[PDB]
């Protein structure tokens, strides 16, 4: 209710998502190779696809954030930090990026 | 001059045109445009240079 | 008093002209610096007060 | 006899006492503005 | 004072308006009629930032912050504690900016030049003035200005950027960007040229318009010439202020989606096979 | 009105020049192939004349397309050899660094490793033809003012690619081949470290490179104001004033209170462009080497501004009066 | 390294006031070395200013000038001055325009002053002159735009002044610098140069119009038909640029 | 006293230029200054005292 | 003393103008620092004193 | 003997007692504009 | 002592004006530190003391 | 001993100018490096040792 | 020895202001990292013994 009552009394029924649809639109599957010849973190970067957001940002952002409780948080939060490994990098910004775009 | 410029004029009117054209049929502003650019490039350019 | 030698050291034609455009400027300045506030701004009030 | 603008004494003296007056003309306005505001609305 | 060749330049005549009521020089620079208003509105602008600035309670230039009126104003007058401060220096940037390339018309005038100078900075000031007037009108609001600061007007450009999800892909700011790099990489090889014909290694005779000439030719396989580059340099630079100009007055008033949303045209062809 | 030198009113062609000679021999490497385009004759000069291949140029051009190539087929092969899908997708497709996974060590070819092979060649491309320009100089008896200019440019290259990733002990912190990628890494960039605006060298590298536009736009309508007094002839003009050199320097006098020379004006043209990517090099090696985060270094060296208002809609509007309901 | 030296004094705060040190000693470099010409600064008088500014003179540079013109040292003596200018003061003080005593366009002062180049040809690499009339250059022709050659020329006030005859060329550079102009017997006497950033070339005439049809006869000349000086390009563009503010009382006055 | 000299070394149509814009700076100014005053606007106080 | 000899080092002219110039702008500054606190800013006592 | 002005000794000595007379003149004014502000709110 | 011959060396006219800027600039910054810290700004003691 | 023969090799005019800015920022820098610290900040000390 | 001659290569104007900026510059890096120290920050050192 903090998020569907939060201004006003709106709630969810079930139009909110069909609209008159068997099925409802703008759902989301894993399109996780987006790349054929590639593995890592450029077979989920390097393509226009439809959860890219008409970007080259990552694909996979939905799958990863939304399903799979991966961590959103990239920055720093002091002046300096000593930069240990296992610390988000500018490819985790990037993926965070792209799911932000579809926010 | 004189020539090449009229030439290069004609590329511009027919660019209009392909862009009006391709607008009617279908497509869109933007992808009329585009080859409606493209149009008054080659056309134009063409026609500027295969006669003088 | 004797002010009048202002005009032996400025031209007059060019002092003319120069102070034209100051005071149409400065008048076109503070008409609308009346229309921006709301008490006096005529054409608003002509409005409210037509019911 | 120092003259950077080549006015003699005499023409800098003159000049002197009209630019003096209308200094004091215009001072004189300018304390007859400031004594009616400061009735309208003091600042002290 | 004077220069060693100045004397026989300094000649009555070749003003816009004003005749020889304003025709002279105060120290180096020149007072014209538009030098009188220039020197008004400047200073007019100056102090009223920092009677802004001794309200805002700092005096720190990095800190001090005069904010256009809330879009709630629209495009009326604002109080002047609430934003109407900024309306008035913005007047009188405006007149200061006119001023300026009014006097600079009058100055080439008097030495029997070209007037290409104010028309260059003339793109300069449509350049501010598509972002403090010309984009706020067609945007309804006064307030879609950016701020009066060092770094305040930075995070305007920030967030106005990021208004748009990603302003990279804009395609007239991919335009303009293209026209800062360049007019730098050729303002540093013009220069170098003109440096290295001029200096020569210690014990060497001074190189001339040949040898520049026939450098790049050996190094690019094309040389522009020594008119062409200077003719090309402002066209960049002067295309560089333009298409800066168009990509901040189609964001927003023409485009109000994300930019990336924009190259959909090119991916949705209908030529391009599904 | 007054003719502007803005387009030549007629064009005189004659035989092409080859360019001057000394006893270093240059003509033997040229390839005295000339040819004349009248297009671009009307704001420069119309002979595109032979070419000096040398060593460095012919080692850079195999070599820089190489990495054209490795990064260009990498890309084919990833929209699976369809032509049309290459096209399409063209800006988009990319050849991605390493994952950060595998630190400063090579990395499988798929996942990076055609990356470094790919970007040890454009290394040694940029490198090749920095040396062809600094022999060059050297074999015209010139200064080595473009060498130098150059040497600036790859500062920020090295420091963007090489240099900061070796310091952070990762390859994964090089920069993607990719048209729209790179503008990608770039946003990011900033936003992963704070705020880049805050950076002080990036705001230094700003002021240098609008003051190069800035300059150059000053630099270049000076010049063709002056051109009726012979101006665009800078050489001659500082081996003997002439009066186009002093109306220029008059112009500027009367209007900024100072002025430069015919020379002196090329030494402002070239610092300018220089410092840009010196400053911006030393802005970015600094960047995750030792703040990490800029926004939060403006805070705690007080050059931050503050707001007072209030940050959500709510606080200026409805969401029915913006609607209109 | 994440440590900072003192307070909040990191690396990255140091290397900031490095480059504030070395950017004040490049201010100080570069504005000195746009000093080598025109100083000391002198007054109106022509004595030397008691004000010379914050930046002294620069150290003397040379420059070793191309075939056998000798040395030159910028710091020093000016050979490009002027003397028995014909120009008076209209004040007393300081900081006030010069009035031309006599002719100004003849006098060659203001828009129309020249300046006291050398008196010799510039040259190409070769040493040969760089300017010369396409009638001495073997294999140059007019190969785009309208060729100038044999059209009327048109003055600043409409009179027709005469016919272009020739047409000067910097074949280094394959780019047209002079017109040469045949002045009619009713408005002059033989050729004159006028260089090609002053005339508008259209399909039927060329038209001048910095000069009027009674100034075409005062146009400095050239000692030989087959080259021009420096100093005399110097006076020949001097005399038509000064013609955009003297040609007649209208465009001297204000426009407004 | 004997500051009438001071037109000895300042030419009178240079300095009253000097003067001319600044003394209508300081009345431009200072009249701006107490607009923005919630106290001395007297366009405000107007619309106020109106009740 | 001998003070007088500095007319000798500056030119009297410059001087003047670079005075002028430096007093309006110190006069300026500590006007404008007075106003920006709150205890030596008589606008705001003005507004406070009326209540 | 010594003058990068071209004044003389006498000029200078002139002009500096006028000088210094307007010194004092607008310094007597800011020691009674001071002196008022004091009463007014004084500082220490 | 013999210090009278940096004269010699130094212009008299070019470092007036350098230690005249120099005096001043410092004199602003050691007037600026003292507001910074709030134990000598005699602005916000005057605020106290009032009460 | 004999290192008066420096000045045969460095220009004084160069070094003084130099040295003159030298050993003002330096002594800044120390200064201000002083009021970093807590322990040696004597503006904050007084401070402290006024209450 | 007979290192005398290197001032044959070198010459005595540009190698002095060389070798007293790098002598400045060497000294007060060595300063600034002894007072990123802990153990060797005098400062902080002398505030611990009060
Ligand atoms: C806050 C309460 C009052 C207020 C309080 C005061 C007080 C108090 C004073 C003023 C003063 C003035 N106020 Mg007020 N003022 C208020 C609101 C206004 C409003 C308005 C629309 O509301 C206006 C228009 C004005 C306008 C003015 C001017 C009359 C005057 C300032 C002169 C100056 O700055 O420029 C003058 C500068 C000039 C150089 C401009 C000259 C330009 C012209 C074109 C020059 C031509 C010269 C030419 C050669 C001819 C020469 C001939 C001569 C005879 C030789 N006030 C409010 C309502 N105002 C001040 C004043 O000056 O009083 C005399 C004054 O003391
Ligand atoms: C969200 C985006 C971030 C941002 C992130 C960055 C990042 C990241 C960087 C910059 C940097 C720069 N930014 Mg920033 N910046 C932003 C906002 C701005 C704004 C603005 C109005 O908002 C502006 C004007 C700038 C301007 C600039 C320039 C000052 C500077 C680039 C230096 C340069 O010239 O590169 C020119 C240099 C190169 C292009 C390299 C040259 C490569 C070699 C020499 C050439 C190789 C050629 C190659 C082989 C291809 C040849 C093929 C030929 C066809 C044969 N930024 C925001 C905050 N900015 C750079 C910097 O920090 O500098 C300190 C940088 O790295
Ligand atoms: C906080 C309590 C008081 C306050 C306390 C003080 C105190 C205390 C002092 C002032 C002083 C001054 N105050 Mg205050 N002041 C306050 C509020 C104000 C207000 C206002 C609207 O509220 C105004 C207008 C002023 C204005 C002024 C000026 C009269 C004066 C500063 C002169 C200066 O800085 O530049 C000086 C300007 C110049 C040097 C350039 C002048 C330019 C002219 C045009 C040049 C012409 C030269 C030409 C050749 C003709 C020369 C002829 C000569 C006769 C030879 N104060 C508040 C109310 N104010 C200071 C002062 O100066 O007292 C004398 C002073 O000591
Ligand atoms: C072709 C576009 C390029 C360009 C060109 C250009 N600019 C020019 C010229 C030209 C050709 C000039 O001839 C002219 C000149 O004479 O320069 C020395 C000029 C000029 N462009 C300048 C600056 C400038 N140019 C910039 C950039 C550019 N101008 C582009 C790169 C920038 C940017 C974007 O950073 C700046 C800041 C000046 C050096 C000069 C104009 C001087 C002038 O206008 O003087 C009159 C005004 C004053 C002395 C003060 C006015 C004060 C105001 C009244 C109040 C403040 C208003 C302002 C909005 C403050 C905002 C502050 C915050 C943003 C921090
Ligand atoms: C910092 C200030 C400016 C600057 C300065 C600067 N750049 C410079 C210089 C200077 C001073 C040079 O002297 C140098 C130069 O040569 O200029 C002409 C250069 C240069 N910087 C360049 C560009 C450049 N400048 C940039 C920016 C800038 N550098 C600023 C605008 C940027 C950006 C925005 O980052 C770029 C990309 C180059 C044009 C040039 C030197 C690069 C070069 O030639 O590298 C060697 C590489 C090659 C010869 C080949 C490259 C790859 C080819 C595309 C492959 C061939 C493909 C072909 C189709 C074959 C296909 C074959 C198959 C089909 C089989
Ligand atoms: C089942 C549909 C549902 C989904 C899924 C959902 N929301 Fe909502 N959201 C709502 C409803 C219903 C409201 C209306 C609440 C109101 O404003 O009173 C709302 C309101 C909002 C608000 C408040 C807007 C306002 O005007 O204050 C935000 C922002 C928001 N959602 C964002 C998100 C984001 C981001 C996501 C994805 C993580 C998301 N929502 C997922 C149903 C949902
Ligand atoms: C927030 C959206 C949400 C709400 C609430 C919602 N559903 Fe669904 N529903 C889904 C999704 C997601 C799917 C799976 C996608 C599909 O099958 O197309 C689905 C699938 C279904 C399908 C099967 C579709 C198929 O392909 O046959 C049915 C039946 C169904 N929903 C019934 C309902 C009913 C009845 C309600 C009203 C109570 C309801 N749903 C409300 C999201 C929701
Ligand atoms: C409806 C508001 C919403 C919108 C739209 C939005 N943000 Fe966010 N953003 C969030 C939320 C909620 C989080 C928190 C996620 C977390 O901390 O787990 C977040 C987190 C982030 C982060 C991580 C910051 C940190 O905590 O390290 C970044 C990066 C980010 N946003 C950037 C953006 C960008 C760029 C955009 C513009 C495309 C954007 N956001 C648009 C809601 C939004
Ligand atoms: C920011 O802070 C806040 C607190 C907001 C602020 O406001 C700070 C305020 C500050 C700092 C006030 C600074 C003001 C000062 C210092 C006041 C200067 C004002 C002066 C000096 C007044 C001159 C008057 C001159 C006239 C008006 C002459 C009239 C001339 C007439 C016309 C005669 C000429 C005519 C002739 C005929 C000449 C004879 C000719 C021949 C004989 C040829
Ligand atoms: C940031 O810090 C905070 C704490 C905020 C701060 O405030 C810091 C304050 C700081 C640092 C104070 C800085 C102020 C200083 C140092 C005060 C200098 C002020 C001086 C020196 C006063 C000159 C007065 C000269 C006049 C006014 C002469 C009048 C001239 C008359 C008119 C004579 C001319 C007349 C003639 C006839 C010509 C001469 C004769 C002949 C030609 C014959
Ligand atoms: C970073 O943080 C840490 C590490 C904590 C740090 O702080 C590092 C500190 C470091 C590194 C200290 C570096 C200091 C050094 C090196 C001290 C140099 C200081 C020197 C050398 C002192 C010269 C003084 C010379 C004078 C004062 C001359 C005055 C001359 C007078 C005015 C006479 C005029 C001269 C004449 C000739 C007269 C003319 C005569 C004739 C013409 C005959
Ligand atoms: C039809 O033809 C065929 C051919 C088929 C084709 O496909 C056509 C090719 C096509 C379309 C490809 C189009 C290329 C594109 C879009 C690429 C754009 C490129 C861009 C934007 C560049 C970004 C900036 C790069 C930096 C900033 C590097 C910095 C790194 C440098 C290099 C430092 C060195 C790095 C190292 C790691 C050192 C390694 C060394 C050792 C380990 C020794
Ligand atoms: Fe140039």
């Amino acid at each position: 209710a903090g998020h569907v009552y939060a201004n006003a009394e709106v709630g969810v029924t079930c139009f909110t998502c069909h609209r008159g649809q068997a099925v409802p639109s703008e759902v989301w599957y894993r399109i996780d190779p987006v790349t054929e010849n590639t593995s890592g973190w450029a077979s989920v970067q390097n393509r226009a696809t439809s959860l890219s957001q008409f970007t080259s940002l990552p694909s996979d952002a939905l799958y990863q954030y939304l399903l799979n409780y991966e961590q959103i948080a990239v920055h720093d939060l002091e002046s300096r930090v000593e930069t240990l490994p296992g610390d988000p990098t500018w490819q985790n910004t990037e993926r965070t990026y792209s799911l932000m775009n579809y926010f | 001059m004189t020539c090449t410029i009229t030439c290069w004029g004609i590329g511009v009117l027919l660019g209009i045109m392909t862009t009006v054209g391709l607008m009617v049929v279908g497509w869109s502003f933007l992808q009329g445009a585009f080859m409606g650019v493209l149009a008054w490039l080659i056309v134009g350019g063409v026609l500027a240079v295969a006669v003088c | 008093s004797k002010f009048y030698k202002i005009w032996l050291i400025f031209d007059p034609r060019r002092v003319f002209v120069a102070q034209g455009v100051f005071l149409f400027l400065l008048a076109a300045m503070i008409h609308l610096v009346l229309l921006s506030t709301e008490h006096f701004n005529w054409f608003e009030l002509a409005a409210a007060n037509a019911a | 006899d120092l003259s950077f603008t080549g006015l003699t004494d005499e023409q800098a003296q003159e000049l002197h006492s009209v630019y003096m007056s209308g200094l004091w003309l215009f001072s004189a306005v300018a304390v007859v503005a400031h004594l009616a505001t400061f009735i309208w609305r003091p600042w002290f | 004072a004077l220069l060693s060749f100045e004397r026989k330049y300094r000649v009555r005549g070749g003003t816009l308006i004003g005749g020889d009521l304003f025709d002279f020089w105060v120290g180096p620079f020149y007072v014209g009629f538009f030098g009188v208003t220039t020197a008004f509105f400047a200073l007019l602008g100056t102090i009223l930032i920092f009677w802004g600035a001794s309200q805002q309670g700092t005096f720190n230039p990095w800190l001090i912050n005069i904010a256009p009126p809330d879009l709630s104003y629209g495009l009326g007058m604002a109080p002047l504690m609430e934003g109407g401060l900024w309306q008035i220096i913005t007047i009188c940037a405006i007149g200061a900016f006119v001023s300026w390339a009014l006097r600079e018309v009058e100055i080439c005038r008097k030495l029997g030049m070209g007037y290409h100078v104010p028309f260059a900075f003339s793109v300069a000031i449509f350049a501010y003035v598509t972002l403090v007037v010309f984009r706020p009108l067609l945007m309804g609001a006064w307030g879609h200005g950016f701020p009066y600061g060092i770094w305040s007007h930075l995070d305007w450009v920030s967030n106005t950027g990021y208004a748009y999800l990603h302003f990279h892909y804009n395609p007239a700011h991919m335009i303009a960007v293209t026209f800062f790099f360049t007019t730098t990489l050729a303002l540093a090889l013009h220069g170098a040229l003109v440096l290295s014909a001029a200096n020569p290694p210690k014990g060497e005779e001074v190189k001339g318009p040949d040898n520049e000439d026939t450098f790049f030719r050996d190094f690019i396989g094309y040389s522009i010439g020594t008119l062409g580059i200077h003719r090309v340099g402002l066209l960049l630079a002067l295309n560089a202020g333009f298409w800066s100009a168009v990509c901040i007055i189609i964001s927003g008033p023409v485009w109000t989606k994300g930019w990336p949303e924009w190259w959909n045209w090119w991916l949705e062809m209908p030529i391009w096979p599904s | 009105p007054e003719y502007q030198n803005i387009f030549t009113q007629v064009q005189v062609q004659g035989p092409a020049e080859l360019g001057v000679d000394n006893e270093n021999n240059l003509t033997e490497e040229r390839t005295t192939g000339t040819g004349f385009s009248q297009l671009i004759g009307w704001i420069g000069n119309a002979q595109l004349g032979p070419i000096y291949l040398g060593w460095f140029g012919i080692i850079s051009l195999v070599t820089g397309t190489l990495w054209f190539n490795i990064v260009g087929f990498n890309m084919l092969s990833q929209v699976g050899y369809s032509i049309p899908e290459f096209i399409r997708q063209l800006f988009w497709l990319a050849l991605e660094p390493p994952s950060p996974e595998y630190g400063l060590r090579m990395p499988p070819l798929d996942d990076g490793g055609w990356f470094i092979i790919a970007s040890f060649f454009l290394l040694v491309s940029v490198i090749s033809w920095w040396l062809r320009s600094y022999q060059l100089a050297e074999m015209h008896k010139m200064g080595k003012h473009v060498a130098w200019a150059f040497a600036a440019a790859i500062w920020l290259f090295l420091v963007l690619g090489l240099f900061r990733p070796i310091l952070m002990g990762s390859w994964s912190e090089a920069v993607p081949y990719g048209i729209f990628p790179h503008l990608d890494w770039t946003t990011a960039f900033s936003i992963r470290y704070g705020n880049l605006y805050y950076n002080p060298f990036h705001a230094l590298s700003i002021v240098f490179l609008y003051g190069s536009v800035l300059l150059f736009a000053m630099h270049g309508a000076t010049i063709l104001a002056v051109t009726r007094f012979g101006g665009d002839r800078e050489l001659e003009q500082i081996y003997d004033r002439g009066t186009a050199s002093e109306r220029a320097g008059l112009f500027w006098r009367w209007t900024m209170g100072f002025n430069a020379t015919m020379e002196g004006i090329h030494r402002w043209a070239w610092w300018f462009a220089v410092l840009t990517p010196i400053t911006g090099g030393i802005g970015i090696l600094l960047t995750g080497t030792v703040v990490d985060n800029w926004f939060l270094w403006a805070v705690e060296h007080n050059f931050a501004p503050d707001y007072t208002q209030d940050y959500g809609y709510e606080a200026y509007t409805t969401y029915d009066g913006f609607l209109g309901r | 390294m994440e440590e900072t030296f003192f307070g909040n004094f990191d690396l990255a705060s140091l290397s900031l006031w490095l480059f504030y040190g070395f950017f004040a000693l490049l201010i100080y470099y570069l504005q000195t070395e746009n000093m080598r010409e025109g100083y000391p600064l002198e007054d109106d008088d022509g004595n030397t200013a008691a004000n010379q500014g914050p930046f002294p003179l620069p150290k003397e540079k040379t420059f070793k000038l191309q075939h056998g013109r000798g040395e030159l040292t910028l710091p020093g003596e000016d050979v490009q001055r002027r003397d028995n200018l014909a120009l008076r003061k209209t004040a007393h003080g300081n900081g006030f325009p010069m009035e031309p005593t006599g002719d100004p366009m003849l006098d060659g002062v203001g828009p129309a002053s020249w300046s006291k180049r050398r008196d010799v040809p510039e040259l190409d690499a070769h040493g040969h002159p760089k300017i010369v009339p396409m009638s001495a250059a073997e294999g140059f022709g007019v190969s785009a735009g309208t060729d100038p050659r044999g059209l009327p020329v048109m003055a600043g006030d409409g009179e027709i002044v005469g016919l272009v005859s020739d047409m000067w060329i910097d074949e280094a550079e394959q780019l047209v610098r002079y017109l040469e102009i045949e002045l009619d017997p009713e408005w002059g006497d033989g050729k004159r140069l006028v260089q090609r950033e002053m005339v508008r070339i259209k399909s039927d005439r060329v038209k001048v119009r910095s000069i009027y049809g009674k100034h075409f006869k005062n146009v400095p000349k050239t000692k030989s038909p087959n080259q021009v000086t420096l100093l005399e390009e110097d006076k020949i563009m001097a005399y038509y640029a000064g013609g955009t503010l003297y040609a007649d009382e209208s465009r001297l006055e204000p426009q407004l």
